[PDB]
């Protein structure tokens, strides 16, 4: 009515959390298992 | 989620990389919540106290506990994501949620399954789905259709904004803010009704249109954060870029990262370039050091799929007004 906001705060991505914790991409599993995305 | 057949069975649930998060209160007293506001899907879903199976991950996250709620109405029906491996199920409750101001009576999912891995490291708890009833698991009333009803709104639209660095963010409800764009907006008309995805007629690598050449779909995607499309088209656009495959993401050196080409998506009619500025991670300038472009692969299947996905980054430059009226996604020059 007066112009309604959502704030969106930053926070730490899934992927950059792995990399700040020192987790090998390769170390996940398997192509099939699928670090769930899609 | 993988279960190609259906129209809401087919939805980009990325989150992989996702760097901003908004806030829902569910139930009287309001029980808060960090969700992530993606317009891939279209219900919304949180955390059950119901949540017992230890290998799960609602244990790192907040629960919605309905005892603690006296405006809560329970339904039961069962909702699934199905993955390779494994699932995010649920039971459908109902319950006053509370948006940016905006309090509405709404039909969620109370999660009490979620996988290993990733959503132990997802700083969110759930997820709020921007999209239509027709990528509606158990074809449950999206959030902005209720948000509608209530004769709130200016506008039946919404626009998302990705800040000049880091609040870090904000969805305008009701319209578009003249304060975050310049210019004009040009609106492109979707595809099918029920998905925030439009035609595009091509893309281009520098000079020099290479790639998406007689027509291809094109999602818009605030969940994800990075350009999605086929294999065969983003090894095509990263062998004509110079980069090479380092898994889950494509490289270049830090020092070649600003002499790159630009990348143009025609939407509309509409020239959408995207400088190397844009797309690259400039957080080493040495040529020793690796910086991540990405534009990623994923291979979207049918109904939603063959498909490309523009993500946060795309936004981040052009501020996208989703017109739910009029069935239109309006692009602007953010500023
Ligand atoms: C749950 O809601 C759906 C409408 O989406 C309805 O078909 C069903 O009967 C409801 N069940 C209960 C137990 O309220």
């Amino acid at each position: 009515t007066t112009f309604k906001r959502i704030f969106l705060k930053r926070m730490p991505s899934i992927r950059e959390s792995l990399k700040e914790r020192g987790v090998d991409m390769a170390r996940l599993g398997p192509e099939w298992s699928q670090p769930m995305k899609r | 989620l993988t279960l190609g057949n259906t129209t809401s069975s087919v939805i980009l649930t990325n989150y992989m990389d996702t760097q901003y998060y908004g806030e829902i209160g569910i139930g009287t007293p309001p029980q808060t919540f960090k969700v992530v506001f993606d317009t891939g899907s279209s219900n919304v879903w949180v955390p059950s106290s119901k949540c017992s199976r230890l290998y799960t991950a609602c244990v790192y996250h907040k629960l919605f506990d309905a005892s603690d709620s006296s405006s809560y109405k329970h339904n039961g029906t069962e909702l699934t994501l199905r993955y390779s491996t494994g699932t995010v199920s649920g039971f459908l409750s109902q319950d006053i949620i509370t948006v940016g101001g905006i309090t509405v009576t709404q039909m969620f999912g109370e999660v009490t399954e979620m996988p290993a891995l990733p959503f132990m490291l997802a700083e969110f708890d759930g997820v709020v789905g921007m999209g239509f009833i027709e990528q509606a698991i158990g074809r449950v009333t999206p959030i902005f259709d209720n948000i509608i009803s209530q004769g709130v709104l200016k506008e039946d639209v919404f626009s998302f904004y990705y800040n000049r660095d880091s609040l870090g963010g904000q969805i305008v409800l009701g319209g578009s803010d003249p304060q975050h764009y310049e210019g004009n907006f040009h609106y492109i008309n979707l595809i099918k009704t029920g998905v925030w995805q439009i035609q595009m007629k091509g893309v281009s690598v520098g000079s020099s249109t290479l790639l998406c050449e007689d027509g291809c779909l094109a999602l818009v995607d605030t969940g994800a954060s990075y350009i999605s499309g086929s294999t065969s088209s983003i090894e095509k656009l990263m062998e004509a870029l110079g980069a090479k495959k380092r898994l889950f993401d494509y490289v270049v050196k830090c020092n070649e990262g600003p002499t790159l080409p630009d990348i143009s998506f025609h939407l509309g009619g509409k020239e959408y370039t995207l400088t190397s500025a844009d797309y690259v991670f400039q957080e080493s300038y040495s040529s020793k050091k690796l910086c991540t472009l990405a534009i990623h692969a994923m291979d979207i299947p049918p109904p939603t799929g063959p498909t490309w996905a523009l993500g946060a980054t795309f936004i981040r430059k052009f501020y996208t007004e989703f017109d739910r009226r009029n069935n239109r996604i309006g692009f602007a020059l953010a500023r």
